[PDB]
């Protein structure tokens, strides 16, 4: 669940990628479904709402008990887990994926060549507002690395209810295309981070479930500031927490060698600079040729 | 001018830790530095440290026991005041005297707060007790201090046992408000 | 008298202490001074010779450190002891113009003391006589006056309650009181009032009354 | 029992909470001792993290439990400052969900509950008992009671023969506390579907109390329950907290609610060289253009500086907006703006006010059957600014019934007996419509206009505001509303609501600039060419000006002047500023005068 | 001092005097310029001319009459509750010009007088100097007193409250 | 009156120093009152007319000797007052100038060209006083005692890779470094590097 222990266990729920992939929160039934499942778990939605400190006792002692029966019917069976959590005396304590939550949303949004150098400063900078949320006499970057991440997360979702709503992904017979040109917070995908944290986002739901072929996946955003595409390619994911011979084996991403092969055989102008070498920066002008070869090389 | 206006006529909390830095503590030295290079020092002692020998009590300054016991190669020995005992004992004292204050050394809070800061483990009670006791002693000291305030003249005024942390805290308004008792008096002959 | 560095270091610091707290300019230690500026040259160099050449990481590192301690309390010394001569300079010059006077500057400053305090002097003089004192008649065009309605010459606060500690001798002075305790007898002579300085207490006192205490050693200030 | 375990857990918090090495509670009470604050406020996270347990009974039994925490509160207050002091007061702070005003009900009697709303009204301040000291009629017997304000208390009915009731109170040995009343009213855009807003009764004890005044939004922790005045019983939250966003004290008493780090980012922010221009972006930022208006309302929130001469004439220091203009514009949104931006303001559409509305009314208490005073939307605004729309729809006698408070300030009343002269320091932002609805060139001003002299010359400025059909700037305009409508800086060129409020209050309490000689001459040679000008003008045309200039103009480019001036904390007010004010004046007054 | 600023705004009060002579070409003291002064005459003068006309002159040229801020009233006013009286607003000098007034006349009532106020109010000075905020989350009495001091017991409140804050700051450094 | 310029420079200077003990690190001196002082030194030109008058007077004219004293008198303790206050603003100004050339190593525009004089030589004077036999310490250095041997630090402006005397430091824009406080002591003053 996402940030179980600082939001309400509504939030947490309606914002994780697991439950949203398996219930389609993105639409008015998902949410129906998801109300019917606090109402059968016998949790008031006032309650629910209510932020995890002050939520009521019983209910927080319980929700073990309450989950294990409940969740099971829902699909949402998984969501059971072992992890680590950390205490310092007379504080509130915090999970290691929380932790590492806060940390990726202090990097993401802590806060022509000279337009990508002064961004990649910036990047650079927010590297040490992480450092620093590391250290237990810096708190407040901590906490503050929350409430960067609730929001991120916020606009993820709203991110990915358009895409999803307009069907703006074209399932082609190699990999799945998806091209924003017009969204609403378009500047927020010029990091890579979140362009990976939307990727993921959109492999778990109606991707990783629907009984559909494992098929890789492309997402490019586009910034009018410098009139280029951030594409990235994703690796496909096998159905969480299903232990199979075929699961056990891991995929890898071929991405960067057709992105490499395709750079060097047409003029395309590609920046491959980045460590992920999955991940490279287009000319507005270029994506057309450049899917249009991908889709004749074969070799995704 | 030369000087800062707020290092004008005081200390500062940092030089009243340089000062503090300079007495000798027990340590307990995790190597064998003595002989059967060398130290040079020109500001302390410097035999102590050419003879030192694995787990045998020696005397140093404490800013080299700090020193070493950032390289993890010595154990700070604790003062005997700082044991929770014996601060049980001076808060009894404190509460029975209330007309004078304890003797604790001139530089309880200062060591307190540095070792309490670096050497965590070098004491034999356990920390937070530590702590509420020293938190305690101050409130009773700072009670004494402000019920004497009130005995500010022309003439001379004595507070004995009194160390140095409380001493540089209340050290301008203690001058400042004699000197210009002093000086209405003066004026009036 | 040379004892060792451990006590030119302790001098040290009681002249840093009472320099810090004292309301007046007190003489220059000139031989404990010229004696540490040469120590300070000589681990300087031996420290260097040292490191031009792992179990010896540790010592280099204590020698430095030490000697940055060393340098600090020098330099903050210094630094008072301008700052006081920068607001006394009229007063020292009176000093030196005057010929009754017992106190001379080549004994209660160094060379480099000196040396700026004439220079300053020259400096601030003229600057002032530039922008104002040239215009005022003959009177009024004197920098040290006197005999106006106010004095020009600040002199140090004589009378300055001071912080000290009785730490007795290291005695014709010396008694002992009904308890039995060493102490020390001082007399106020605005109030007529006679205070008892027992030995290893704190007391808040003037400093013209313990001054004499304090240039013998007999007290220091906190 | 267990209130004794209750009480010594409650007293093992406050001394052995330490998040890091400071004790916050231990420290926060000495330092509150100090200075003569009888209470503790205590965050209710702490608790939480400190024992669970202990906040499970605070919750629970808040009536029973709260008592229990004061007086181990008053025990370690007496450890911590007397060597061998009433009972203590604790403030809560939490940060649990608000629940609408409507929405409290049957469910949450007897429990700790956070809301929000708008306080519509204050008591005068009632006396409680905290410790009675009690008598015998019959023979003479003394004793004591003590009390704690939390109900679920009367005199004994029998004696320690003695009848029923014989207990007397001794009053001269008897002890008090303070109590107000206080009426929340819920948020306007909570309000459901068609609903009235619906009211709520409060009372605060002791350091609570004098927190608040009239109109002021404020977040409220405090206890839902119940008091019989058959069976029902009317509720009430009993206040544990009040947390607003207006330094209330400050503004009534002082400079105060300023902490030196807060006070420092003022002094910076006024240390720019372009202040001027941020302030003036900074007001709405989402509508094009109007650029002059939106100085002229900034110097309207800045305001001048008032004076008292020695004969005793007081000077006003505020300044008067007019906007006539054709429909369309924004003159409505940035009222609905200043509104949202002053410290204090009310918004009042000129239709649906009255003149009794407006000032003070005289009201009949059905009880004691004695008239009192009630403030209005003047009086409600003291201090700030009043946004009076649809200033053309007001009657004759209701806009006639504001000449006094707008020049005077202050609401002279003779009705009922009670006689008296109220204070009504107001700044007054109207919005008005010419006759025919648009302003038409083709006929003379003295038709487009019905406002008499009188009222208009009480205004600063007056902006004559005109749609004119130009394809740039109908084109950026739609362009802009484009992009608000499918669409922050904070990048210095555009400051908070919350920010710029706080700098509007922390300007007005602390600079009251004055003009130096050259200003003086400047304006005064001004005035003089400008009653020149209105003469030639009149001269020209058989009709009589219809926008005057009087000397209340020259107070006014005076006070424009010390807006200006204080908008940077200038002591001073230089010749810099005096262009400006008159540049704007030009821009507005002369402007509509010219046509 | 002579170099220190609040002595010479102190010096520049106003008290007020009576000539006793006859003096002309003195208007410019007197609110007309050029016109003889002549003797009883009352006006209020500047310390600094006032003091120095007071002892030159055998008769003086001038009188001081006794000051409003040294009256029975303020004396009351003293002695019956010295730390809620506001002295800021009887004079922003007061101690300086008391001390003064003391040196010339050399009275001792008012030596007193003014040293039990120091004290009393150095006492509430203290109090509200040692009273540090701290931020539960990461002030009325405390303001009220503020505006109250006089220019004297603000620096001193300064001193002190610095001293305090800095020493709260090092014992707390995480 | 005669002092009101006075009183009115003395109240600017006051203002200064309020100003400067309440900044915390960018003091900037207020622009040179010129236009006041001129003011008084006309009207002390004025005094010392209307001193010349007296005596011409009293050499030939029909005035005693108590009217000659107190007018003379008046006119003395009016020159003595505006003296005192130009100079008490001028002082406060020049400690203000001293503070500053201590805290450099050894806009201007707000300083009159007599005090851009006197804080050149000042600045002269101050760096021939380093050159003597206290050499060896940094007399314009950090008035703080030295506490931890080793500190983190971080590069809060880009520039080169500038060569001190300590070593060669590659000061990247965000990059941190393990060195001590000694060397590095510089640096931080100037602003290139920030303790943390
Ligand atoms: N820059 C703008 N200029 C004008 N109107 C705007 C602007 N931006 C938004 N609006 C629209 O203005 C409308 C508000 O009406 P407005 O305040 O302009 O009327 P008014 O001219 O003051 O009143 P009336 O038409 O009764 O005379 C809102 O619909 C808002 O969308
Ligand atoms: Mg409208
Ligand atoms: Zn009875």
């Amino acid at each position: 669940l996402f940030l179980l222990r600082h939001s309400s266990l509504y939030d947490s729920f309606y914002y994780s990628n697991y439950v949203n992939a398996k219930l389609s929160l993105w639409n008015e039934n998902g949410k129906k479904r998801l109300h019917k499942m606090f109402a059968r778990m016998g949790i008031p939605l006032s309650t629910a709402q209510e932020t995890w400190l002050y939520m009521d006792h019983s209910i927080k002692r319980e929700l073990g008990i309450i989950f294990d029966k409940n969740l099971d019917r829902y699909g949402l069976q998984d969501i059971i887990r072992d992890g680590f959590v950390r205490t310092l005396g007379y504080r509130g304590s915090i999970s290691a994926s929380e932790f590492v939550e806060a940390l990726t949303a202090l990097l993401e949004v802590g806060n022509s060549a000279q337009k990508l150098t002064n961004l990649r400063k910036r990047w650079v900078s927010n590297f040490w507002l992480s450092w620093d949320a590391l250290d237990d006499r810096k708190v407040e970057l901590l906490n503050r690395g929350i409430q960067l991440a609730q929001d991120l997360q916020r606009a993820i979702f709203n991110t990915g209810v358009a895409i999803l709503e307009k069907k703006l992904i074209k399932h082609l017979r190699i990999y799945r295309l998806c091209v924003l040109q017009d969204g609403p917070d378009l500047d927020l995908y010029r990091n890579p981070l979140t362009l990976l944290r939307l990727g993921n986002w959109l492999i778990e739901c109606c991707a990783e479930s629907e009984d559909k072929q494992l098929l890789p996946m492309v997402l490019a955003s586009i910034d009018e500031n410098t009139d280029t595409y951030l594409v990235a390619g994703l690796t496909p994911r096998y159905p969480r927490g299903l232990d199979t011979i075929h699961t056990k084996k891991p995929i890898l991403n071929n991405f960067s060698m057709a992105f490499q092969q395709i750079t060097a055989e047409t003029d395309a102008k590609v920046r491959i600079d980045n460590f992920e070498s999955s991940i490279i920066e287009i000319r507005r002008e270029d994506l057309s040729p450049f899917l249009e070869k991908l889709t004749l090389s074969g070799l995704l | 001018m030369s000087l800062p206006a707020h290092l004008q006529q005081t200390f500062s909390p940092e030089e009243i830790q340089f000062i503090v830095e300079n007495e000798p503590i027990k340590i307990f030295p995790r190597i064998t530095t003595r002989q059967k290079t060398r130290w040079q020092l020109i500001t302390t002692d410097d035999k102590a440290l050419n003879n030192m020998v694995a787990m045998r009590s020696t005397e140093v300054v404490l800013w080299i026991a700090l020193l070493l016991k950032q390289q993890s190669k010595c154990s700070i020995v604790a003062p005997q005041w700082l044991t929770t005992k014996e601060l049980d004992r001076k808060i009894q004292y404190e509460k029975t005297h209330p007309d004078r204050f304890s003797e604790l050394p001139w530089n309880w809070l200062v060591l307190a707060r540095i070792l309490f800061n670096k050497a965590k483990d070098d004491f034999h009670d356990p920390i937070h007790e530590l702590r509420g006791k020293i938190q305690d002693l101050r409130e009773i000291r700072q009670i004494k201090v402000l019920k004497g305030l009130k005995y500010l003249n022309e003439s001379h005024l004595q507070l004995d046992n009194l160390s140095l942390l409380e001493i540089n805290e209340l050290r301008p308004f203690i001058t400042e408000i004699m000197d210009k008792l002093r000086e209405i008096h003066t004026a009036s002959l | 008298i040379y004892v060792s560095p451990q006590q030119d270091f302790s001098d040290l610091m009681k002249s840093w202490k009472n320099e810090r707290c004292s309301p007046e300019l007190l003489p220059y230690p000139h031989q404990l001074m010229k004696r540490l500026l040469n120590r300070i040259s000589m681990q300087s160099q031996l420290i260097e010779n040292i490191s031009m050449g792992n179990e010896s990481k540790l010592p280099l590192l204590c020698m430095e450190t030490e000697l940055e301690r060393l340098k600090f309390v020098i330099r903050s010394y210094i630094r008072c002891r301008l700052s006081k001569i920068d607001k006394f300079s009229l007063y020292l010059r009176q000093l030196n113009e005057d010929e009754n006077s017992l106190i001379s500057l080549t004994d209660l400053l160094s060379k480099d003391e000196i040396k700026y305090h004439d220079t300053h002097s020259l400096i601030w003089l003229k600057l002032v006589n530039d922008s104002i004192l040239k215009y005022m008649p003959e009177e009024l065009q004197a920098i040290n006056d006197t005999e106006g309605s106010v004095n020009m010459i600040d002199e140090p606060d004589w009378n300055k309650f001071v912080f000290i500690h009785v730490n007795g001798p290291p005695d014709p002075l010396l008694q002992e009181n009904e308890f039995g305790k060493p102490c020390y007898t001082v007399t106020i002579p605005d109030l007529k009032e006679e205070v008892e300085l027992t030995i290893g207490s704190i007391y808040v006192m003037r400093y013209e009354v313990i001054r004499d205490l304090l240039r013998d050693d007999k007290v220091a200030l906190i | 029992d267990d209130n004794t375990e209750i009480i010594k857990s409650f007293k093992n918090f406050i001394l052995e909470f330490r998040l890091d090495s400071q004790f916050i509670y231990r420290d926060q009470l000495r330092n509150n001792i100090l200075v003569k604050n009888y209470s503790l406020t205590v965050n209710m996270e702490h608790l939480i993290g400190y024992n669970e347990d202990i906040y499970k009974k605070l919750s629970d039994e808040p009536s029973d439990i709260i008592p229990l925490f004061e007086t181990a509160i008053t025990q370690v207050a007496k450890r911590i400052s007397i060597l061998s002091l009433p009972t203590f007061q604790l403030i809560l702070n939490s940060n649990a969900n608000q629940i609408p005003l409507r929405d409290l009900d049957s469910e949450h009697v007897s429990k700790i509950v956070r809301l929000s709303g708008i306080i519509i009204s204050t008591s005068v301040l009632s006396s409680r008992a905290t410790y009675l000291s009690i008598m015998c009629r019959n023979c003479r017997h003394t004793t004591s009671i003590t009390i704690n304000n939390f109900n679920s208390v009367s005199l004994p009915r029998s004696c320690l023969n003695c009848g029923p009731d014989p207990y007397i109170i001794i009053h001269e040995s008897s002890k008090f506390i303070d109590q107000q009343f206080l009426k929340l009213q819920e948020i306007p855009e909570l309000v459901p579907v068609g609903e009235m807003p619906r009211n709520l009764t409060m009372t605060c004890d002791r350091y609570l109390t004098n927190k608040v005044i009239p109109g002021t939004r404020v977040t409220i922790v405090g206890i839902y329950s119940i008091y019989n005045s058959v069976a029902i019983r009317t509720p009430y939250i009993k206040i544990l907290g009040i947390q607003s966003d207006v330094e209330t004290s400050s503004i009534w008493n002082s400079v105060t609610m300023f902490t030196e780090e807060e006070e420092e980012e003022f002094l910076q922010l006024s240390r720019n060289p372009k202040l001027y221009e941020i302030l003036t972006n900074s007001i709405a930022p989402s509508i094009f253009g109007n650029e002059d208006i939106k100085k002229a309302i900034v110097c309207l929130l800045m305001g001048g500086s008032k004076k008292i001469l020695p004969d005793g004439m007081r000077l006003r220091g505020d300044i008067n907006v007019l906007l006539l203009g054709d429909p369309g514009t924004a003159k409505s949104q940035l009222l609905k703006f200043v509104e949202k931006v002053s410290p204090i303001a009310v918004y009042t559409s000129g239709k649906g006010s009255s003149a009794a509305g407006l000032t003070a009314s005289v009201q009949r208490d059905p009880m004691t059957r004695e008239f009192y005073l009630e403030g209005g939307a003047m009086v409600l605004a003291d201090g700030g600014v009043v946004c009076i729309d649809e200033f053309d729809k007001m009657r004759d006698e209701d806009r006639v019934a504001i000449h006094e408070a707008m020049e005077q300030q202050t609401i002279s009343i003779a009705k009922a007996g009670i006689t008296t002269v109220l204070n009504s320091r107001t700044s007054v932002l109207a919005a008005a419509n010419p006759i025919y609805g648009r302003y038409d060139d083709l006929k003379s001003p003295g038709d487009n206009i019905d406002f008499q002299t009188t009222i208009l010359s009480r205004f600063d400025m007056i902006f004559i505001v005109k749609d004119d059909h130009n394809e740039e700037r109908d084109i950026s305009i739609a362009n802009h509303v484009i992009n608000i409508h499918t669409g922050q800086e904070e990048n210095g060129s555009e400051i908070s609501i919350e920010k710029m409020k706080r700098y509007i209050t922390y300007c007005r309490l602390k600079c009251a600039p004055r003009l130096s000689p050259q200003a003086a001459e400047k304006l005064s040679s001004n005035f003089v060419t400008i009653r020149k000008q209105l003469l030639i003008n009149e001269l020209e045309s058989t009709e009589r000006s219809s926008i005057p200039i009087t000397i209340r103009q020259l107070e006014a480019i005076i006070r424009i002047t010390e807006s200006l001036a204080k908008l940077e904390l200038s002591p001073i007010a230089q010749e810099r500023h005096v262009d400006e004010a008159i540049r704007l004046f030009q821009a507005s007054t002369m402007d509509a005068a010219s046509q | 001092g002579y170099y220190d600023i609040d002595d010479v705004l102190a010096d520049g009060t106003e008290f007020p005097c009576k000539f006793q002579y006859d003096i002309p070409g003195l208007g410019y003291l007197e609110n007309n310029p050029g016109r003889p002064i002549t003797k009883n005459t009352k006006l209020s003068l500047p310390l600094w001319l006032a003091r120095i006309l007071a002892i030159v002159g055998p008769v003086p040229f001038v009188e001081l009459l006794p000051p409003d801020m040294f009256s029975t009233k303020v004396m009351n006013a003293i002695k019956t509750d010295p730390v809620a009286l506001d002295l800021h607003s009887i004079n922003s000098h007061f101690f300086s010009l008391a001390i003064k007034w003391i040196m010339l006349f050399s009275e001792k009532e008012l030596a007193n007088v003014v040293s039990e106020l120091l004290l009393q109010r150095a006492q509430e000075l203290n109090h509200h100097a040692s009273s540090l905020s701290i931020d539960l989350n990461a002030n009325i009495a405390t303001s009220t007193f503020l505006l109250k001091l006089e220019e004297m017991e603000k620096e001193i409140y300064k001193k002190s409250h610095e001293s305090y804050k800095d020493t709260k700051r090092w014992m707390f450094k995480k | 009156m005669y002092g009101d310029l006075g009183n009115k420079l003395v109240l600017e200077a006051k203002r200064t120093k309020q100003l400067y003990a309440r900044s915390n690190q960018d003091v900037n001196l207020p622009m040179y009152h010129e236009d006041i002082i001129r003011n008084i030194l006309k009207e002390v030109s004025n005094l010392r007319k209307n001193t010349e008058y007296l005596k011409e007077q009293q050499q030939l004219g029909m005035l005693d000797d108590k009217v000659a004293k107190c007018q003379y008198f008046v006119t003395l303790l009016c020159m003595e007052r505006n003296k005192r206050c130009l100079l008490a603003y001028q002082r406060l100004r020049t400690d203000i100038l001293d503070s500053m050339a201590w805290n450099n190593n050894g806009d201007t525009n707000n300083l009159s060209h007599q005090e851009q004089e006197y804080l050149k030589e000042y600045c002269d004077l101050i760096t021939d006083l380093k050159s003597g036999d206290l050499v060896d310490i940094d007399l314009s250095g950090s008035l703080v005692p030295p506490s931890d041997v080793f500190i983190d630090v971080r590069v809060l402006k880009d520039a080169g890779e500038i060569q001190t005397e300590y070593g060669v430091f590659n000061l990247i824009k965000d990059s941190q470094f393990f060195v001590r406080q000694s060397d590095v002591e510089r640096l931080i003053q100037q602003g290139y590097l920030q303790k943390i």
